[PDB]
């Protein structure tokens, strides 16, 4: 679980550009002529401030990074891993509501000695 | 023919002698059943020296590596061929009448782009993804 | 036909003995109650040898591992054959009309694409999943 | 037919006698009140077979277990050689016309698909679920 | 008729006396003015046979427990035997003209399927529910 | 009618003698200016028979414990009966011409189905809630 | 021809002698069958010194580094040339009738813009992206 | 000519001896191939020097400090030139006929504007952006 956390996070946990190129139902672009737009708008050489000029026939679409609840799968995992080893789930670097206070925090502590 | 339509470049017709011309232009021909007998030869090989130029400028190199004449490249060229010398002759015929008779064509003008426009350019469209855009690369 | 039209790639169709070439074009003029007699002998082995060249180029491989060409070969090489033949004849005719009557066939126009264009275009058509996209794969 | 042309598969229709094809020819005439007489027997025995590679390949296997042939098989296979043989006669006929009077039929034009084309073809995709798709699959 | 239509399976019309099918050969007939007197008998047995097979594999069975055949079946079948000898004699006839005069009926062309495209047709649907899904399941 | 067709189902018209069936027919043929004179008796009588058996199959029952056949039943009998009738004599004539002269009718080719179809259908569907869906029940 | 068409620039044109525009002339006048034979040497030379100027002009520079004439430059110059000499020709003819018979082309009216309107034009834009605007352009 | 169009102002064509303006007429009647004899060498004066001007006046300037007219200036005055000597002739003819013959022209009606009503007008418009809106500032 943790291993595709980190493939998912480096797939889908940030944007990427996807530029499209000539008219819909126009024109079809060749390999050769995408090399030539792809130099233009290049993530390596671009820059935070840069601003793009072009005809009607360019799209700069984006694949926005897709949110998924990867604390939830990493708290569901570290809550597995410790109670499977014994010990209590604050040992993880991960903590649960209520369960930290009053008679709830006195059996966890009380079992764990 | 002895030397191929797909084996010849733009250059390569030009070195052709009148013989490998004539025996591709007479393949040509085998596509329509008139063999467009009242033009000239002169308006026959400028329609297959287009061909091939229009083959090797427009329908060359790849799409997402795919080639982008996907089909048999000889077809394609006989193909774009005959549109160019059934264009030469004034268009596709959709009514004809005379002192024989008459007939019409279920044709209905096609769409609006060039090889739409007659039937030999609307097989040659199969032959090249029918125009499409299926394209792609990547950053590295 | 003692080799069949599906048995054949375009390479065997040139190595065909001129008989057994005749046996197939017999049978492709079976397609038609007119056998489009009026057209040459060659208009007819060059309906049927772009049919096999354009079967084995465009009608190839497979979509989610299902073959491309899901009906029966023989048919689907055949009615591609005798799609050509009708547009060799320029189209499928719409309306005839003579000194011995007249009539008017119901044909709609069709779509726009090559194989909707004429009668045998649409029978070849259901044999090659109608022209669908149904291809897909997985990563690994 | 002593054999029918339901219990025949197209390696079957190859092995017939002369008098079991006919026999089953004679049967798919009886759909037409022209018998498309001035249509060969060569023709006829052309539709049948290819109706019949084409049920076995197209309208053959299951959807959502049930089979995709839901109606009686003889009539399928029998409308599907009518379609066809039809096809051969050039279109379905719209309007006639000569020196002893004219006829309009309420064809409508109809859809773009194959089957919905002619008379018979219409009938026919009643037999295979007017060519929906209701298959269904688990994953155990 | 002795033995009616609706009592009739494909194997009982096949077990009939050539007198007990003429019998609903003529009642069939009564369905039309004109009786369809220029088209055989055997055209008439086929589409009477053919009328028994499809209302015994696509309009029997059960939707919600409701039968499918709502109607009276004799009627039903009847109407969908004429339906098809109306379309083995070419179709429903929208106009008719000649040296006595003319006609046209107002057909409207109709929707796309089958029984749509003829007035015995429509009639038909009216008795299966107008070919419509009303058939439910549970679970237990 | 001595005997009214509302007072008579498919078996009672049967059982009639042929004096009260062509009292009730004279009464069917007051439904039109023409009578119908050139259809032999024994089409009147299928057609008056079809539709006793129709209103007794498709047009009886109840929707929300209102009857379906809310008109009078003997009108409703004859309507059908008429619609029938003129459905055996080709369709309602749309245009007439001739020596005579010419006339044109304004029937507009109306909705898609059976009942809309001719002037007494139309008639008929105003006395079955125009075929609405008015059917409510409860469950206890 | 030796000095070939996209080898010219306006100036070079008119610098020409006269064999070698006519050598020009004579390559325009293999793109139609009638070969404008009815419209003067100046009108020709006009059109090609007008598709010259046009392409230099309208049909020059880049999109995205590409150049906007993707095509081979010789036809793209001599399709502009014949859509030019079309022009002068009154635009393309969609029916032509007369002593001799009768004909229609499928024209199907085409686009608004200029190369839209007659065949040679339409031939022309695939030489140029079709009129579309693929340009991009970034601050560095 | 001489003084070329391009480079004469409604001023400078004034000015212009009878020889200058009639080499600037003899241009624009190449234009059509009729030549517009039958329209007086004062009408095609008036054409041209309203061409002139309305480029000057209408043509003229900049947008985004791109030139409005990006086309070739003497082509462009041309056409503009021959569109007005179209529309002094009535206007683009559509169809013609008589006692030699008959011609329909592939017009499509075109849009509403001026320059859109004529082959000449479509061709001008190429020069001039199409009548589009590109102009751009800022401030400072
Ligand atoms: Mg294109």
């Amino acid at each position: 679980n943790e291993a595709a956390i980190n493939q998912a996070i480096e797939l889908h946990g940030f944007p990427q550009r996807h530029v499209k190129v000539g008219k819909e139902d126009g024109a079809p672009v060749r390999d050769n002529d995408l090399r030539r737009v792809r130099t233009i708008f290049d993530p390596r050489t671009t820059d935070a401030n840069t601003a793009y000029f072009t005809g009607q026939d360019v799209d700069v679409e984006t694949l926005e990074a897709h949110n998924f609840d990867y604390s939830a799968i990493h708290e569901m995992d570290m809550r597995n891993l410790t109670t499977a080893l014994g010990l209590p789930l604050e040992a993880g670097n991960v903590g649960a509501d209520g369960l930290g206070s009053g008679k709830p925090a006195e059996l966890r502590f009380a079992l764990l000695k | 023919p002895d030397p191929s339509i797909d084996e010849v470049s733009k250059s390569d017709w030009d070195a052709l002698t009148t013989q490998e011309q004539d025996d591709i232009i007479s393949q040509v021909e085998n596509l329509s059943s008139t063999g467009w007998v009242n033009t000239s030869r002169e308006r026959k090989a400028e329609a297959i020296r287009s061909a091939i130029a229009e083959r090797d400028t427009l329908y060359s190199g790849n799409m997402s590596r795919l080639p982008t004449l996907d089909g048999d490249a000889e077809y394609f060229t006989l193909y774009l061929s005959a549109h160019k010398i059934q264009l030469f002759e004034g268009g596709e015929a959709q009514s004809e009448s005379g002192e024989g008779g008459s007939v019409s064509y279920s044709t209905g003008g096609g769409g609006e782009k060039d090889l739409q426009k007659t039937r030999y350019g609307r097989m040659a469209l199969e032959y090249v993804w029918e125009d499409n855009s299926i394209a792609a690369l990547r950053t590295y």
